[PDB]
């Protein structure tokens, strides 16, 4: 059971949700009819599975293309909440004018499938920071869902701006607001960069043709990975807070970087052998994680694993002591054994082992610190703020939100090195 | 008479339980119907001749649950010891012991409240707990502490399995497993403890397995607890007693944290290879390579020491190697007991699982021993304790669900307060 | 052009912190099995090895017992 | 620019690394010095004579 | 109650103790399966009633050790008793006696330790060590040093192979050799030498086969073996002891390097058509063509000599012909040894081994003597050993594996002190 509600938002979540919804029917055997060929679907008479996923957007354009394409009849006819107008890049857009009046089919909608559930233990947002509508709108969903239900965990796997170029002019303002939004009510940020999910599917994997359906494949198939250990059994399972536990030791700094394997050439794949060392090697070497920011330039608060295939209990334990035992002060040694580890007993679609490590650790103050720098910049000068001042909005709030992000950051930093 | 209550509370202690039970259904010739093609201690009457265990499989997470309830071994178990939770204490100890513990306590107390009445003679509980995590953690320690509430006269013997020395499945292992020793203390009346690393030594290099696994250390807590209970199961040529046992390893009450050993552990490859004498079996029996837990012999020096022989055990052999053993120089024991050792003849030889890397001897013996090195275990707990509690780590985990601040000092003093009397104890005069 | 000099300069740095690490291992490894060694050394090194075979109390009752004889 | 600080760590860390290479020096020497039953036997001896 | 030891270490030893034990299980009636269809000195008990031989296959380089564990003779061996290095000794004694030793030393003495445990009445060790290579030599040497400061009172003969008179199958010889002999002075209290030279010529013009090859070899030197500790394994006429052969083949701990000899060494075809009398072995007894080293027997004065007579021998024949080799001047022995003769009756002809050009007879002899002739040999190998010192030939070799150059001038001297004892004690006065 220990249920998931996957609530969507922006172009970007709707495609990821899309994609995901497509991995998990194809892992639990489900067409994109809806058939078997319940912690993750609902029953349906006629011996159908409907997923409890809801798609909300202030733009149909991409609630018709993720409806178009294959695996659409998962998502039944009323969880699209469609917006007519659309944000346009403006998280004033996204968050005041239309948010105070699409919060509440959303909460008829939430109420919903939350009342499906005899137990739901967690959430489950994906959205962007950059989009107006994505940003604001998710973000304001989070504050909505923190404020009626305290008690479960919240979750949001959280695209952040790129650090190359910015996707839309106003990528700052809009992701400064939502990590300002994001800190106190959001429980678990799984920060995702399109540029290192970029870099991570052209290094070791030769795709030269890529497609966002495909990077939305790859962050789906680790979006499953993290939480396969669920539904599944296990000689040492685990869930949503003894992860959380064992992630944050401080309420503030749970902001974690993902990493899903194996991932490799598939003219080499042959070549190579496939062993738990290997998995080792492949995801603690820094080039394999889905952030722009390698946290070996920082430090490791405390790190994660999650298993899955069936091999020996002697692995993990010499596993994360043999990591621990190297790249030592790459962690922070002022927590003791600050590697967890799970196990789960099934192994990927088609292949032996699958692997996925989540980390909180320091190293995504520095992204947070570059997107606080290009807001101030185009913050003092001005840039680009009638269309978040003349729609309800006063800098008073852009000032706190980036002060705010400072005061994450400096936390982090000192974390990074605090001993005793 | 002699009737054993086992709780198999945690993920792990459950796990440990299966195996447990899938080898006394083999040893006493159970097949897992239910069916069998004394077992006085393990196994009740049902009105149509057949046994179901004197048993409680409990664990917040249903995971392992499910598993064995749609397993193979379903039609032993009695559907009203099998209660699940669908949530999990989240590693930390108060969600356990004071949120989540407390719809669950009275459910297991009303099932062990009828058990304990179903059997007559009952003579000793048995806590099957891996601290390390939230369930195992605080629900087992709320679980012993209602035990001796309201039991109280019966030995209560804990194999609880401590946080591992460096190796962790979780990293708040030190805060709440330091919380649960204090109700480990009053009501574990004694505590055979528990740790990974020397077992994985001793599947790795002792049976030459090369990947030693969790079902396979459950097998072979469950062969050394078949030589435990095998005194009381099948009789003897001199039979120990249960009672004896604390009377006779318990010099105080503040020193009743044990440790174990196992002799032989041998694969068939070298048990057809070796002799395997009386004599012989009795050196690796305290070889301090063979020892079963985290300590060291030369730490401690031994109080108190019980031996189980089982098989074809001849008393003067052991009566020699006693002696032999008391005479070299590596071996001592605390001065204020000039004789320490308490043995057990048993005519059954240890039975046979099929598909086990477990070998068939003649002589089997199983050390379990109250000595002063455990202390070890206990400060090195502390180290971990006190470097995540001198920095304010996941104590919001812990204060946010019933807890206040000042049980992780309590607790960590509690535990060095053992530290100080198994030092003060064992000194000279 | 200050931005590729800093590049090497922190590749030059990436190059010293692996070293760093390599050699912390290294003397942790080596203090353990040190420490692992003094440590048998204070234990074979036995608190009746300079009378190798004294016994006194039994090299009394040898003289007493001559005595006797 | 901040480099000295982890080069004197260096330092710090290869000198007392053959510090205690000095140390493991002393203690194999200590070793190799230390390398270089009969009571009940004459109580044996006793017996004939009572 | 007598229980031997037999060490194999090195390439040498280790080909050389595969065919002792093929032998010794064909002449004790064991197959090689571990089966058998007295043995009490080599012969172990494993509680299923069959035998594992008291040995230790030891050596760096780990190809013939592969070769007998996944050979024919799998089922003798215990797998205790074979372990491997990945690495050799270079041939030079540095690297087998200080950089690759130390770590297989301890494992070796934990083995021979247990296996001391294992039998009760330990006579003697065997250490059988080729000094050519590296391991042979250093890994040898440090193994009899270990086995003389453990063991100490028991006696130690060695059957050390040096390098050959002029051919060699390595170059380092003279260096790693001279420094093996100083350990091999204290430690192997006696030392029956071994050279190539002779066994080559024997089995070239006495077998009559055309090319003699290293198993041939090691068959021959296993045949002589078993003429050797037949007095113990099987009942004789007048058994001898093997503590008298120290006290009558040692008149000085200074004079302890020992040669032998055995008769006959004959093909089937020649022994249908010789009569091969009980006096007429005992003259190709002592032919100096019959010798089995380099060494001359009109070299040296004969101080001690020891005759093993096995099969269907009366003591008369024996008696007289000890009179006529000491009437014939062709012998002579030293002065103040006016008897230096030591006979041994066996009532147990010499088994035969499938496959052997070695032929069956009703009596054979051994012959083991300390003689002053070893000196030739001695400064025989000083002299490659000053050709190679004299000119820094791989002294780098040596020195950067934890050796200092003092060593090889010591050793050499050392042996030069042998040299010069040899032929101080076997003068007129
Ligand atoms: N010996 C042994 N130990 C086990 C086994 N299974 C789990 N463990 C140990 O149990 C520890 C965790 O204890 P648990 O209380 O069972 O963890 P949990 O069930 O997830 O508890 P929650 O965190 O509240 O969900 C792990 O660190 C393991 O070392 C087992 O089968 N055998
Ligand atoms: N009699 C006899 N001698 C042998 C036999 N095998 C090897 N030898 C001798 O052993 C000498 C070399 O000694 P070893 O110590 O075994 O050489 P090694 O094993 O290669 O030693 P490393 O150089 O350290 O690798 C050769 O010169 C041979 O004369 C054998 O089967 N019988
Ligand atoms: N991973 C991924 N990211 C996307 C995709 N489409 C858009 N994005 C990112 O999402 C951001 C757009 O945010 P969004 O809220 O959807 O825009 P809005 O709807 O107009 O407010 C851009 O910065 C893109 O980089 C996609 O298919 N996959
Ligand atoms: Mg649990
Ligand atoms: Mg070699």
């Amino acid at each position: 059971m220990r249920e998931i509600v996957h609530i969507q938002g922006g172009q970007c979540g709707n495609q990821i949700g899309a994609k995901f919804w497509e991995v998990i029917s194809d892992e639990h055997g489900i067409d994109p009819t809806g058939t078997y060929h319940n912690v993750y679907y609902n029953e349906a008479t006629g011996g159908r599975y409907v997923p409890r996923a809801i798609l909300m957007d202030l733009e149909p354009g991409t609630m018709d293309s993720v409806r178009a394409g294959p695996f659409g009849q998962l998502f039944r006819p009323d969880n699209f909440v469609f917006g007519q107008t659309g944000a346009g890049n403006n998280w004033a857009k996204g968050h005041y004018t239309e948010g105070a009046e699409l919060i509440d089919s959303v909460l008829d909608v939430v109420r919903k499938e939350a009342e499906g559930c005899d137990c739901l233990q967690g959430f489950q947002i994906t959205h962007s920071l950059g989009g107006g509508t994505g940003s604001g709108m998710g973000t304001l969903l989070i504050s909505k869902v923190r404020e009626e239900y305290p008690d479960r965990i919240m979750e949001t796997f959280s695209v952040v701006p790129s650090p190359k170029v910015s996707d839309t002019v106003v990528e700052p303002y809009n992701a400064t607001l939502s990590v300002h939004q994001l800190v106190e009510n959001a429980d678990e940020c799984m920060v995702i960069d399109n540029e290192a999910l970029y870099d991570i599917c052209f290094r070791t994997l030769k795709l030269t043709t890529p497609t966002y359906g495909d990077l939305n494949h790859l962050v789906s198939a680790a979006m499953s990975g993290v939480t396969c250990c669920l539904r599944f059994p296990g000689q040492l399972n685990s869930d949503l807070r003894k992860l959380a536990v064992n992630l944050i030791p401080f309420p503030r700094l749970h902001f974690f970087m993902i990493g899903f394997a194996p991932l490799t050439s598939r003219g080499s794949q042959q070549y190579r052998a496939l062993t738990v060392p290997e998995l080792t090697q492949q995801m603690f070497d820094a080039k394999n994680m889905m952030c722009a920011a390698d946290p070996r330039h920082g430090r490791y608060l405390t790190a994660s694993a999650l298993f899955r295939g069936r091999m020996s209990t002697k692995e993990v334990d010499e596993q994360m002591l043999n990591v621990q035992n190297k790249n030592s002060s790459y962690f922070v040694e002022w927590i003791p054994n600050n590697i967890k580890s799970s196990i789960c007993d099934i192994p990927p679609k088609g292949l032996k082992m699958a692997v996925t490590f989540v980390g909180n650790s320091t190293a995504i103050q520095e992204m947070f610190k570059r997107v606080a720098e290009q807001f101030t910049a185009m913050f003092r000068r001005k840039a680009f703020l009638h269309w978040y001042t003349g729609e309800g909005m006063d800098e008073m709030e852009f000032t706190e939100a980036e002060s705010n992000m400072n005061d994450l950051v400096s936390e982090y930093q000192q974390y990074q090195d605090a001993t005793a | 008479m002699r009737e054993v209550i086992s709780i198999h509370v945690g993920q792990g202690g459950i796990q440990v339980g299966n195996a447990c039970w899938e080898l006394f259904c083999l040893e006493h010739g159970i097949q897992p119907d239910g069916q069998m093609p004394a077992f006085n201690t393990f196994f009740s009457e049902t009105g149509a001749g057949k046994h179901v265990p004197r048993a409680v499989f409990l664990d917040l997470e249903p995971t392992v649950i499910d598993e064995v309830r749609t397993g193979t071994y379903r039609q032993l178990f009695h559907p009203e010891q099998l209660i699940s939770g669908k949530e999990d204490a989240a590693n930390n100890f108060a969600r356990g012991h004071y949120t989540i513990g407390k719809e669950i306590v009275d459910l297991c107390l009303d099932r062990i409240r009828k058990l304990a009445d179903n059997c007559t003679g009952l003579q000793g509980f048995l806590v099957f707990n891996s601290v390390g995590g939230g369930t195992g953690s605080g629900l087992g320690s709320l679980l012993l502490e209602r035990l001796s509430v309201d039991y109280g006269k019966k030995s209560k013997l804990g194999f609880t399995i401590y946080p591992s020395p460096q190796v962790s499945t979780a990293v708040v292992e030190p805060y709440n497993s330091i919380l649960s020793t204090h109700s480990l203390l009053e009501h574990t009346d004694v505590a055979v403890m528990l740790d990974n690393e020397a077992i994985y030594d001793i599947c790795r290099r002792n049976l030459d397995i090369e990947r030693p696994t969790y079902t396979n250390l459950n097998r072979l807590i469950a062969q050394v607890i078949s030589s435990l209970t095998a005194s009381l199961r099948f009789d003897g040529a001199l039979n120990v007693d249960i009672t004896e046992f604390q009377t006779n390893l318990v010099p105080y009450p503040r020193i009743h944290f044990m440790l174990s050993s196992y002799a032989p552990i041998i694969s068939a490859e070298k048990a057809y290879h070796e002799q395997l004498s009386v004599a012989e079996i009795t050196n690796s029996a305290f070889e301090p390579a063979n020892m079963m837990a985290k300590c060291d012999p030369r730490h401690g020096k031994y109080m108190a020491c019980s031996m189980m022989y089982r098989g074809d055990v001849v008393p003067k052999d052991v009566n020699a190697s006693i002696a032999t053993i008391k005479t070299k120089r590596t071996i001592q024991f605390v001065d204020w007991c000039p004789t320490g050792f308490k043995v057990g003849i048993n005519y059954q030889p240890p039975t046979v699982v099929p598909g086990g890397d477990l070998a068939k001897v003649m002589r089997a013996v199983c050390m379990i021993s109250n000595s002063t090195a455990i202390a070890e275990v206990f400060s090195r707990l502390d180290h971990k304790f006190d470097l995540m509690y001198a920095k304010r780590a996941f104590v919001h985990w812990y204060v946010g669900e019933g807890m206040e601040e000042g049980e992780f000092s309590e607790a960590r003093e509690d535990l060095a307060a053992l530290e100080k009397d198994y030092e003060e104890v064992g000194i000279e005069t | 052009q200050g931005s590729l000099v800093s590049w090497s300069g922190d590749i030059k740095d990436e190059n010293y912190w692996r070293r760093k690490f390599d050699e912390a291992r290294h003397a942790t490894k080596n203090k353990k099995s040190q420490l692992l060694q003094l440590q048998d050394k204070l234990n074979e090194v036995s608190d009746a090895k300079f009378g190798a075979v004294e016994e006194s109390p039994l090299m009394r009752q040898i003289r007493i017992l001559e005595n006797r004889l | 620019e901040l480099k000295q600080k982890i080069e004197v760590e260096r330092r710090q860390q290869m000198e007392i690394e053959k510090h205690v290479v000095d140390f493991q020096k002393k203690i194999i020497e200590k070793r190799s010095n230390i390398g270089g039953k009969q009571i009940k036997i004459l109580e044996n001896r006793l017996d004939k004579a009572n």
